RNA sequence: AAUCAAAGUUAUUAUUAAAUAAUAUUGAUUUUGGAUGAAUUUAAUUUUUAAUUAUAUUUUUGAAUUUUAAUUUUAUUAUUUUGAUUUAAUAUUUUUAAAAUAUUAUAUAUUUUAGAUUUAAAUUUGUUGUUUUAUAUUUAGUUUAAUGUUUAUAAAUUGAUAAUUAAUUUGUUUUAUUUUAAAGUUUUUAUGAACUGUGAUUUAUAGUUUAUUAUUUUUAGUUUAAUGUUUAAAUAUUUAACUAGUGAUGGCACAGUUGUUCUAUAUGUACCUAUAAAAAAUAGUAAAAUUAUUUUAAUUAAAUUAAUAAAUAAUUAUUAAACUAAUUUUAUAUUAAUAUUAUGAAAAAUUUAAAAAUUAAUUUUUUUUUCUAAUUUUUAUAUAUUGAAGUAAUAUGUAUUGAAUUGAAUAUUAAAAAUACAAAUUUAAUUUGUAAUUAAUAAAUAUAUUUUAUUUUAA
RNA sequence: AAUUAUUAUUAUAAAUAUUAUUUUAAAAAUAUAAAAAUAUUGUUAAUAAAAUUAUCAAGUUUCAAAAGCGUUUAUUAAAUGCGUCGGUCUAAGUAUUAUAUUUAAGAUUAUUCUUGUAUAUAGAUUUUUAUUUUAAUUUUAUUAGUAGCAUAGUAAUUUAUUAACUGAUUAUUAAAGCGUUCCAUAGAAAAUUUUAAAAUUAUAACAAUCUAAAUAAAUAAUAAAUUAAAAUAAAAAUUUUAAAAAAAAAAAAUUAAAAUAGGGCAAGUCCUACUCUCCUUUACAAAGAGAACGUUUAUAUGUAAUUGUAUGUUUGAUUGGGGCAAUACUAUAUCUAUUUAUAUAGAAAAAGAACUAUAUUUAUUGAAAUAAUAAAAGGUUCGAGCAGGUUAACAAGCAUUAAUACUAAAUGUGUUUCAUCGUCUACUUAUUGCUAAAUUAUAAUUGAUUGUUCAUCAAAAAAGCAAUUCGUUAGUUGGGUUAAAAUCGUUGUAAAGCAGAUUUGUUUAUAUAUUUAAUUUUUGUAUAUAGUUAAAAAUUAAUAU
């Protein structure tokens, strides 16, 4: 055995995953092939509303239009003003206009036959947000339900593990990843 | 069936075109002795204040000064080395011909031009291919000792009959 | 059903160990002989219980080495009368012995689920995590001096004599060390003949076939087989075979370069490589190890040689260096001095070789502070419209040749003609009969673009 | 004997003691077998020496090969042993004797010829063959001969068997048996014939003893696991990983179900052997002592001598310094030649010079398996190679790695292969493996397979034959030669004591035929003659909430 520093990976060898793949030359490994990429990949996009403007409203690549052909619906409402710094002053109805709005769009919508026992269940949440705010999404909920949690541990020192010195808490935060 | 050994490296210890001191091997030649029998010609053969040693083929040369190779006009396989003894008289000039060829003045057509010499003899003597393929009768190549003893003649050289040009 | 992460204190008792110290010493653990001694004998000109201040010599060329230090002068073999002093070490036993958090159709501990996975060390001679070690807890577990302050001074040379205009440091004399564990061995002497050899040792406790005192044989301990396989056994249970010993399990006798051997290199106390004892043999030349996180300058090399790798280049390393034209106002790891148990380079580009890889080749050859930002995406285009099948007697001619025969369609021969139809099917030959050099435009991309795994910041 | 264990410690003596340690409600294996129709070797490498029995426990016969009866660590043409014979010995033992050997008794015979040891020898070596030792290469006559006989082979013939790799016979040039040969030959190991109880194939067939639970509490092994399954690709390897994609008790398929054997390589040591290396060496010879004997020398060097060498590289040849082959060179492919052999002692004494070594050049012979070994890794049986089958497709001497031999038994499996549609043969010889060939008619081909079972083969000084060796020994052939642990995980078969009920979908050990008859249509077709079916035969039924 010829053991010399830089005769191979210099202490033995590692496959990190920056090795596994794009090894020495980008393709890269011969087995240790590599992980699935399991992440969201975003979804194609919705189809542009038919033209009716005869303004070349078509053209995909050109310098008027922002690629985005998106005029959906109480977007007039966002009626927007040219500031003096080049920005925006965008004047859009509250979030309650709008969940009032759409109570009665929607109190209209079922009416016609015979509300649902589920229509009736909507337009309560939907009366029931611009009351209250009873938020439903989890980016609140999956925070609430927990901060109260976190936050009533300190209250009351319910830690049984006071000493925990950042050494202690070193694995800790970081054995949770988010 | 046998084994072999080892082929050295016979090759340059110098850069041609630059300064060379005597000590130096210019060039240690294959003394092409075919295997150890005892007929070789050397690939470059020695030139201007070069001399050849004669057991290893080893050209060195005999005064420090710049040194060169000179392939021969007629066949380009055949080399001299040449040693102009004078190392100013060239720095001084490639020391302008590369600083006239940076401001764009210098022709190049110069004789040290590596691929004009091929026209540069040919501008000048427009017969040389005549001048070294004419085969001499040996009645001139022998001319009459008598053109030696009155004098005619300054000295007849009656081997030196090739030209090696 | 399934999980669930989990208890750091016994309690109670007091004069050893190790080195050291330069005063004693006829063999430590009952009362010899107990007839009267013959029986209680360890001594000799050799590194020895005697332990020696140099680097020059000289030397099988290579493990060989320095002579009184003061003549009896103190370097000399050592404890009770400070729990004898000192410094290092520190216990050992008795009986102690503990505990309440995460699912509900399953990848792996974080409470908010999802994301997440070499267990390490070696070994990788990149045959690139190459089939090796580790149950766990604690204890024990491996020796190259990182430093030069006043008395004080060094420094070369011939082969040899000698010569030394030859140019010059440093040093109150610096030495000592050199890994760790591990063989088979190997030599030096002590123990063993209760096992077992062989020597020697017993002169008639059952059955039986045959004329026979010889000879077939009852034959429960032994040439086989099953079981057993850390077994009840480091050889036993059951069983086959054998069994006739006036010549032999046996008084004591031979002992290790050797005894014994009806000889198998067998055994001589449960592996004969005898035991026992005393060494530091060798083991770096692919054995196992070699103990201290948060760092602060990079790299490979591939040649001379080898009764085939401790040695050399080259590389790497430790320490240290000086700014020679070439350019930008760019950009540059070049060296010295020492330390060095190494022979073979992915994917290519090619080149030897039945290679069926090896060989040459020569560029690779990964150590993530944390929050964040980002331009490379297990999504690309695949060959058909048309079984053109009606439309007409002939005529050099069934050419010639070869042929049993051949008439365009046996065989070979193929540029003859004229009023167009000789590379076939068909028939033993012909005629009939199929056939009559035609519409059938895939080309016109389809999405191009956008949008995704690494080009930054802030702390 | 590690114990309160297998265990009458057999020196003796005796013969009627009602002397006193053994849990328990089951079927699997297994140790084991009472009982019981046929069949008799078709099982197997091979049946037959294979426990006891009141049903009283015994196979007979022929041929070929084979000695003594003792004796042995892998148990026998091992080694003993009597006789003969060769040699030695008349101042320690009886010369028809005892030493020292080679053979083997009994019966026939015991051939041809010599190059060396030994003897004799004459200063010694060198020479030198009455007998002996060893030899005979075409000794090879007698004699047996395919035989434990180097291949060639299953020898060619004959038998024998349905089938003859058996075995026996004839002869007979046997790779190189051979006079210590050959015959004779008994219990042995074969080959027949034949009979026969072991549960030999067929064939499966629990009577017996060997619970759970309660109690006591050991062992191998142990990096971890929540993954482990399963399928597919891989890349260095057997696959294991990686990845994708799925989704209690028995058995031994995997994990190391194994131990430990089997290799071959490296460095180290061991042990044995002989013409070539070398001491301590006790023998031979010389000399010296008026030789009274013991010592010391000199010259000699003995395998009796126990030291060390016996290589290295590519596979068996090569070792040098050059050159051509892209100013690459494994030895690649070719060739050349005063291309030179450094040092140290000797040799040359001025400046000049000789000798020799794997020609970088350190050591003082060459060989062995010794059951070779110890510390290591690494292969024979392979994700790739090589040489000898009809020429060519195929057995298969080098790149991995406790996978730890071929075959058989049992037991599976995924393939693939024409028209339904397809794959169950059993035997003989040899256990080599695969064919030959007998049963009317005769087994598809691949692949992964065997730690469960044997061991037949292959196999480790126990021998022996021919064969190579100067020997130690080496390689064919035959007889011998332990083959093994409490099952933890996976895995799978079952089970969880439950149930008034099979079933929606998962998923399937489970599937009608491949040992051929007789019908019936034998007419259609043409020289013989088809085709649906049926009966019989191969005799058995199968449901987790
Ligand atoms: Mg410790």
């Amino acid at each position: 055995r010829a053991q010399h520093p830089n005769a191979g990976t210099r202490f033995g060898r590692v496959y990190n995953r920056g090795f596994v793949r794009y090894g020495f030359g980008g393709f890269g490994m011969s087995v240790y092939s590599s992980k699935k990429d399991r992440t969201f990949k975003v979804m194609p996009v919705p189809p542009p509303p038919p033209a009716t403007t005869a303004v070349e409203q078509r053209d995909d690549f050109a310098d008027n239009r922002g690629l985005s052909a998106t005029t959906r619906t109480l977007s007039p409402t966002f009626r927007m003003f040219a500031l003096e710094d080049g920005g925006v002053l965008v004047s859009h109805p509250s979030h309650a206009q709008i969940m009032r709005w759409n109570q009665r769009v929607h109190t209209e919508e079922g009416k016609a036959a015979n509300s649902t026992v589920m229509d009736e269940y909507v337009n309560s949440r939907i009366q029931a947000i611009i009351a209250d705010n009873t938020i439903e999404n989890t980016s609140l909920s999956q925070w609430r339900k927990a901060h109260m949690w976190n936050v009533i541990k300190s209250h009351g020192k319910l830690q049984r593990r006071w000493g925990t010195p950042d050494f202690v808490m070193g694995a800790r935060s970081t054995l949770y990843n988010n | 069936q046998a084994g072999s050994p080892r082929q050295k490296a016979k090759l340059f210890h110098v850069i041609p075109g630059t300064p060379v001191t005597p000590v130096e091997k210019l060039k240690e030649q294959r003394r092409r002795f075919g295997q150890d029998r005892y007929s070789r010609q050397p690939e470059y053969r020695p030139g201007r204040n070069v001399r050849m040693d004669p057991n290893t083929f080893t050209l060195y040369a005999t005064t420090k000064g710049v040194m060169t190779i000179r392939t021969s006009r007629i066949n380009p396989s055949y080399k001299w080395l040449d040693v102009e003894p004078d190392i100013q008289k060239v720095y001084r000039s490639r020391c302008m011909r590369a600083a006239l060829q940076a401001r764009g003045k210098a022709s190049m057509m110069v004789a040290g031009n590596v691929h004009y010499r091929a026209e540069l003899d040919h501008v000048t003597e427009p017969h040389w291919r005549e001048r070294v393929m004419r085969v001499p009768k040996a009645t001139e190549r022998f001319q009459d000792p008598n053109y030696f003893t009155r004098g005619l003649v300054p000295s007849l050289r009656p081997l030196s009959r090739y030209s090696y040009e």
